[PDB]
């Protein structure tokens, strides 16, 4: 089927009418996206079969047709863009400065932006183009706002 | 059963709208991927 680079949306027929559940990163042709978006069920492009290829719970992360192929990461200083793709809305780059989660395991890089939960798999992107993580797990804040981890995977 | 749909190219955009803060927050992340705030 669709096996072209760019970002897409993941969509169901199981709930009311056609929903949006989330959204993911074609590179090198390989779907990326997170595990708590698809379950690591088997994906449909037109006619064609996307299975699972390599997943974590943890990482919160699944790659299809092929291992993860995202290895950029955020430099720790510089501003980001949130490639936003909303449901039933048109893809919208946002750019910001990325926070820090602490944790005893070291630093991530986290971006406070609110969106509906289908827009879990959304990519963030580097001054050069190049996919740095996923936005979509995190944490929710005093009033009911949104921060979520710069969350990538590795490259073999 | 789930489907995929193109929704862009994977660019960076000149004219974005630039807005969010960079808060540091203190996280734990537990064994189902889920984080949660340690204060
Ligand atoms: C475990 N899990 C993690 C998520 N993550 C989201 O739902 C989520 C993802 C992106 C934006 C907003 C949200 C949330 F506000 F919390 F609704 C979903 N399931």
């Amino acid at each position: 089927g669709e096996t072209t680079d760019g970002v897409y949306r993941v969509m169901t027929r199981r709930l009311l009418g056609s929903t949006q559940v989330g959204v993911g990163v074609m590179q090198e042709g390989v779907f990326h996206t997170m595990w708590h978006v698809t379950k690591g069920a088997a994906l449909r492009s037109g006619e064609g079969r996307l299975d699972p290829y390599w997943g974590d719970v943890k990482q919160d992360l699944v790659s299809y047709c092929g291992p993860w192929k995202l290895d950029a990461a955020w430099d720790g200083l510089s501003e980001v863009q949130l490639l936003a793709v909303p449901p039933g809305e048109r893809a919208k780059n946002i750019q910001t400065l990325p926070g820090i989660f602490k944790t005893k395991d070291g630093d991530i890089g986290a971006v406070a932006l609110d969106y509906p939960a289908g827009t879990s798999g959304s990519p963030i992107l580097d001054k050069c183009g190049r996919v740095i993580g996923l936005y979509g797990n995190g944490v929710v804040i005093k009033n009911g706002s949104y921060v979520s981890a710069i969350t990538q995977g590795k490259r073999e | 059963d789930m489907y995929i749909e193109r929704a862009g190219d994977i660019t960076w955009e000149k004219d974005a709208e630039v807005t969010g803060n960079s808060p540091r927050l203190d996280v734990a992340l537990d064994e189902s991927g889920d984080f949660s705030l340690v204060e």
